[PDB]
């Protein structure tokens, strides 16, 4: 779901309509689930609580 | 050949395998290159840390 919302706001915003999304995972995600998640959410207009 | 100059990108790369797992020092913000690994092959590892 967060890959789709990454790619759902660049989707508006390559149109011309900037957004932005703040995420984040379950519950007392631990360092290494930070990290792998950061990989794969990397692009920008996106923040990883 | 890439990302893989950070130890980092060992440990989230091994987190996204099926069975393969990986976890990063508890002592501090290390962050070391791949560059300055020490000489060591077949270290017998499953049940073990």
């Amino acid at each position: 779901v967060h890959a789709e919302v990454a790619s759902f706001v660049k989707e508006r915003s390559d149109a011309g309509e900037p957004m932005r999304a703040i995420v984040g995972g379950g519950f007392n995600e631990s360092k290494e689930q930070l990290f792998g998640r950061q990989a794969s959410l990397s692009n920008p207009r996106v923040s990883l609580v | 050949g890439g990302a893989y100059d950070y130890t980092n990108a060992i440990i989230t790369d091994i987190n996204q395998l099926p069975d393969f797992e990986a976890k990063l020092s508890p002592f501090g913000d290390k962050n070391l290159e791949s560059s300055k690994l020490d000489k060591i092959e077949n270290a017998n590892i499953k049940d073990k840390a």
